[PDB]
């Protein structure tokens, strides 16, 4: 172990753990509620719903693609989109609470070496609570920025819009109950990317 | 045959989620992040990968890279002109 | 087992010298990040000539060990001098001197990847009473950085 | 002594990821709004629309996040002028965010009417002193 | 102490990765391991390839998971 | 096929009778009532209902609401221009 | 190195120059990466000029890719005419105030 | 190979480009094309 | 080197490319290891001339 | 130990030295490994011998790459 001449507990991490992510999630709740305003500023998923109540598709956007396939040969791409997600009817627009909002629930379930151990316990579930945390900012960011993208590529005229077909039925019934007007709506042509660059539309901003 | 034109996996490796199914790797020394999904590695940073080699890559509008590669428990990047390493733990 | 630090830097070794160079007599000023050190001529050089004196390398190795405690990309070194006989001496001279002095920090043992070095002459005074030759406040070498995160 | 004058309150780390996020949301915005203003310029103004006329110069701070019908009603009420609903209410209910503070209520009015959308439109007529809120002929 | 001859710790800035004095100026200490550090020197066999192959042998031998035999880690 | 029009359910929450066969739900926080009849909560408020998403809704004359959605532990509600919550028990 | 580096005289350098007109200074924001076409006339509409095509499309059209925040929109159409290479040109008449893409036979 | 815009209506790439080396680099056996070099 | 001298001689040199001019007589010291783009713009940067890249 | 800190302390010589940058091909590719004999003779039985002045042989073969090798996949 070095030298010619230099030759001639587990419990503790575990009990701290539980706490440490506990009180951080707790202050992170906390640091949440104190911004309310200015999230629901930021994050408007209100103002970007369509015409008839209909969520925006989510895209996504890759450039300078690269792929070894394997020896002897490669694929490179310059641009590439993807649709992630599509288009539905809604009753109701998203909030940034169900993706932000961690859950707190208090742990009331419970000494030479005991002390540092149980410190080192509480670091790593401040640690673990600030990759939770980190990970459903990236999550609600994807998601607010396909529809941002999706909105964009509408202008240039690469994407195209849903179509709804409405059918107006009369006083419709029997004679043990009646609806006065019944109109019935249905979606027929999701959102799609277009493949004929011709019709392409640039955009110069002076 | 046409070869495969990428991993659609790095489209979400780009703007930071992780791949369903997969598990977090440790990464100290830098600015990065690194999942392992099918016995390889996703890595997301801005620096400039140079000894291990990597299979496929992507790169978002604001200059940030998405590599896929195999797994290594070592990295060499470059930071501004100035060679360093990425220690990887959780392998 | 990792770092807790980047090594041989200390704030209170930092404290400590920017003291002891603005009490001595090199002027040392930091802006935002931006850091400017400011030494008069005639405390590395001769009278207007390239020639530095045997004494200077103190001062010399007092700034380099100054300069060792921050991370960097890039220095830059500017030299400003006075009116003796034509513009092209004095920039010459200029040009020699940052030449000289950037030669010498390069030889010690600072972290940088590019040092810059230009010689102006004297189109940039900061003082109006030019009536000094090389004991005039603004005949000096200017060593500026902005420290790296 | 040595000094540099931003010195604030200390910082958390959640704060400060909220704001990396926010910062990109921001620009991204900016820039996906710059690219529609280029392509389909506008030519018309609501202020044709919605005119100011006397004590429609009274003032509010207002912070509103409900439904719009009731904050026009309570701006007509202290405007001093009849309120007129024309069109049917949607089974989904249309729904504004307003924040605002010291400014008048034609501007609160006007961005009222821009933030309705396709959904409703807000007419003022000073003659008969009327708000009119209408809802849009859609399903 | 990090914040030394200076107002003390302000708070860590995850953002560089570094602490913040109660002045204006950034410290040296790291409070993050998402830091800018110069390392040169990395411990553990099986470097520069896949890393041990986690297997349990008879035999003292260390394979890595490309097939190399490392001969520092195997027992003699 | 057409889409069926409505559920009969929600005449009798309206009138506030609760569905046969259904149990009652302990609401705090405002002035709500809720049953659980198949999986599903039906609540009775004239409040407005804004994050969770309802399946089906009516209106009566006098302003009241009835809703048809799934179940939840707690409602996000604006109740005169501010957003507040509703805490639901017994699920 | 400088055996193996081959390179071309400025004289006979096939590239185009700033055309210097007062209406081609004005700085834009571009973000395109599609057919040459509709991003020259864009750009000749934004500019003032007017905008003519010699030639014919082949099958595969001519993919180039601009992403700049601030540029000229003579630089832009320097780097436009980089991107084409040997398929396409592009000149400016500043006298009779047009833009022309000329196509390779 | 060029290819320009490919894909199907839910995803789309703007330009693809498939690279693949033919030939192997070989010695060759016919020594009459040698070339021989004299430095002075 | 000396056998791909003799065999292929070369003919141009970029200094009709690249000439030099005032203000490019600045020195540096410059120990570098990564991509060109950055170092270019921080000599373009050093040297008070625009950056372009095509 | 000691010889990885003699390895680290005499870093920029060997990226200088050892420049496989510097020998890609055109469309990133790894330029293959020849070897080299010179005055070869086999003794295959008795009676009987086989003599060549020269011989050349490819060991390993051009393929794509998308990062150069480096000095410390070897030495480390």
């Amino acid at each position: 172990t070095g030298s010619l001449a230099g030759l001639q507990k587990e419990t503790a991490l575990s009990v701290g753990a539980q706490a440490g992510l506990a009180w951080r999630a707790k202050i992170i709740d906390e640091q949440l509620n104190k911004q309310a305003r200015n999230l629901d500023a930021i994050y408007d998923f209100n103002s970007l719903v369509l015409e008839h109540n209909i969520l925006p598709p989510v895209l996504l956007e890759g450039r300078n693609t690269l792929n070894l396939a394997d020896a002897q040969s490669i694929r490179i791409s310059d641009r590439t989109y993807k649709v992630a997600k599509q288009a539905h009817f809604i009753t109701t627009p998203p909030t940034w609470r169900q993706y932000l909002w961690m859950d707190y629930v208090k742990p009331e379930a419970p000494k030479e070496i005991w002390c540092i151990y149980t410190e080192r316990g509480w670091k790593n579930g401040i640690d673990q609570a600030n990759t939770i945390l980190e990970e459903n900012i990236a999550r609600i960011k994807e998601d607010f920025g396909g529809m941002i993208l999706y909105r964009k590529l509408l202008a240039m005229n690469m994407v195209s819009p849903p179509y709804v077909s409405h059918t107006d039925l009369g006083v419709t019934g029997d004679g043990s109950e009646i609806h006065i007007d019944d109109r019935v709506l249905r979606i027929t042509a999701l959102p799609e990317l277009n493949v004929n660059s011709a019709e392409w539309r640039a955009a110069v901003a002076k | 045959g046409i070869p495969p034109s990428a991993n659609d996996l790095l489209l979400h490796v780009l703007e930071g989620v992780p791949p369903p199914g997969s598990r977090r790797l440790v990464v100290s020394g830098g600015d990065a992040r690194a999942w392992l999904s099918n016995e390889k590695m996703y890595v997301r940073t801005n620096l400039t990968i140079l000894s291990p080699g990597w299979l496929a890559s992507m790169t978002s509008a604001d200059g940030t890279h998405a590599y896929e590669m195999q797994k290594s428990p070592v990295l060499l990047v470059s930071w501004h002109g100035k060679v360093m390493q990425l220690k990887v733990e959780g392998l | 087992k990792l770092p807790c630090r980047v090594d041989g830097a200390c704030d209170a070794t930092i404290i400590k010298m920017m003291t002891d160079l603005n009490k001595k007599g090199i002027k040392v000023a930091s802006v935002g990040q931006n850091y400017l050190i400011s030494i008069p001529a005639s405390a590395l050089f001769a009278d207007q000539s390239p020639r530095l004196n045997w004494a200077s390398y103190s001062l010399l190795n007092e700034i380099a060990a100054f300069l060792k405690q921050f991370r960097k990309i890039a220095i830059t070194v500017t030299s400003y001098s006075s009116k003796y006989v034509s513009v092209k001496r004095e920039r010459a001279l200029t040009l020699a001197r940052s030449r000289v002095v950037s030669e010498y920090l390069w030889s010690q043992g600072v972290d940088s990847r590019i040092i810059f070095t230009q010689g102006l002459g004297s189109d940039k005074p900061i003082t109006s009473y030019t009536l000094g030759g090389d004991r005039s406040p603004n005949a000096r070498v200017e060593i500026t950085f902005r420290r790296a995160v | 002594k040595f000094k540099k004058p931003p010195i604030n309150n200390p910082s958390d780390d959640a704060t400060i990821k909220l704001a990396e996020a926010a910062v990109s949301v921001s620009d991204s915005m900016l820039e996906m709004a710059k690219v529609e203003k280029v392509i389909t310029p506008p030519s018309k103004d609501n202020t044709l629309t919605i005119p100011n006329a006397y004590n429609l110069q009274a003032r509010a701070s207002v912070d509103w996040s409900g439904p719009i019908e009731e904050l026009t009603a309570r701006i007509a009420k202290a405007a001093h002028f009849r309120f007129r609903v024309l069109g049917k209410s949607p089974s989904v209910p249309v729904l504004i965010s307003i924040s605002t503070k010291d400014e008048s209520l034609a501007e609160i009015l006007r961005d009222i009417d821009y933030q309705a959308g396709k959904k409703a439109s807000i007419h003022v007529y000073p003659n008969s002193q009327v708000v009119e809120l209408r809802y849009a002929k859609i399903y | 102490g990090c914040c030394s001859k200076m107002g003390g710790i302000n708070y860590c800035d995850s953002s560089a990765g570094r602490l913040v004095c109660n002045n204006g100026f950034y410290s040296t200490c790291y409070c993050t391991r998402h830091a800018v550090m110069d390392l040169q020197f990395l411990m553990g066999c099986c470097l520069w390839h896949g890393g041990v192959y986690p297997q349990l042998n008879s035999s003292g031998l260390v394979v890595c998971n490309d097939g190399y035999v490392s001969e520092e880690c195997s027992l003699q």
